[PDB]
């Protein structure tokens, strides 16, 4: 009797085992679903769309060219300064 | 072309199983996270087994124990006015029930830190579905951000040259 | 019940073993830190 | 408080727990500035727009 | 269970032993570096 309830006793430990185990490889496989080369890839692959979305428009609306970066920059700089030469030297 | 011909008379199925699985990527992405949830409540089930067996294992070294004091007891009064005959058999008892707290009280000191990693598992294990989902909401309104910015430029484009605004022109033209 | 009783300990998790000491000592301050006021104040 | 009248001891532990909750911060601290400069470009394109 | 235990094992490889020594000694220094602090601040 005593081997009896002895064994008994150490089933109900080891079915969570099995409860915990099956419970914890199906979440990290979900969990790997959303890593590389899955979910997270299509994460990614929407990005890569998104990317490839947002590339478009740099096709069909080009971006302005460096150039005017150093103008648009030097032109606002004068279109402070230059303007402001005339207030740094009216309202200076 | 004998595997598709059987394709094409189901290929109205066929074309919902790929829409599900490559477009509409945010339905599974709401459902994938709903297994989460019914594994977590499960795992959340599995470990609370865990914690009914060793307390209930502990009673039972608590109930060995609280037997073989009595024996102790008896056989400390069995000593008493030299009757140490009485208190040499009294001893012999005990030592029966002294081997089951050495055997049940060993095992319960294992499963403590079998219960400590566990959980610990899980406490990882929930921080990273919350994260997880937390960015889930950031992200999909990039689809959303995205897709309403192609959609508009892509007509505003239509009203530039070779198109609307070329029927702009076109209409100029006549 | 001592599943069920077990069960409020992992929804509701007690407080770990720090505390006790910390809440006792925190108590014993909580005590002997305003009583030290009134060990001093109305000793 | 630990700290108080030379308890330094329940101080060492009790500062071993803030840095489980320190981590929380550096984390979750780095994200939320990332997502300001993103939050701030969608916007002027909407405003260009 | 031990082929599901190590299924992680490979699908999310554990730290290395290196951090092992760094996160420790980050951690030591996360409190003793935050501690030479303290210790000179709150000594």
């Amino acid at each position: 009797e005593r081997k009896y309830l002895e064994l008994k006793s150490q089933k109900n430990l080891y079915l969570a085992r099995l409860k915990s185990a099956i419970a914890a490889q199906k979440i990290e496989e979900i969990a790997g679903n959303l890593d590389n080369a899955s979910a997270s890839s299509l994460f990614e692959r929407i990005e890569t769309k998104i990317l490839e979305l947002e590339a478009e428009r740099e096709l069909l609306n080009p971006p302005p060219s460096p150039l005017d970066k150093k103008f648009e920059q030097w032109e606002e700089q004068q279109a402070v300064e230059a303007t402001l030469a005339a207030m740094k030297a009216r309202r200076s | 072309m004998e595997l598709f011909n059987r394709v094409g008379r189901v290929l109205k199925s066929q074309l919902t199983h790929w829409q599900q699985q490559q477009e509409a990527p945010e339905d599974l992405l709401e459902r994938l996270l709903g297994e989460m949830e019914l594994e977590l409540i499960e795992l959340r089930r599995a470990l609370a087994q865990t914690i009914a067996t060793f307390k209930s294992t502990e009673r039972q070294r608590d109930a060995q124990q609280l037997i073989a004091q009595r024996w102790y007891e008896k056989a400390q009064a069995a000593l008493d006015r030299g009757n140490e005959q009485l208190a040499r058999e009294a001893l012999g008892q005990r030592q029966s029930y002294q081997s089951h707290t050495e055997a049940l009280g060993k095992s319960l000191g294992e499963q403590r830190a079998l219960v400590e990693q566990v959980r610990g598992q899980l406490q990882k294990l929930e921080r990273k579905y919350l994260e997880l989902k937390s960015q889930k909401n950031l992200y999909l309104a990039r689809l959303k951000s995205a897709i309403a910015a192609q959609k508009i430029e892509e007509i505003a484009g239509n009203l530039d040259n070779a198109s609307a605004s070329s029927l702009f022109e076109r209409i100029e033209t006549k």
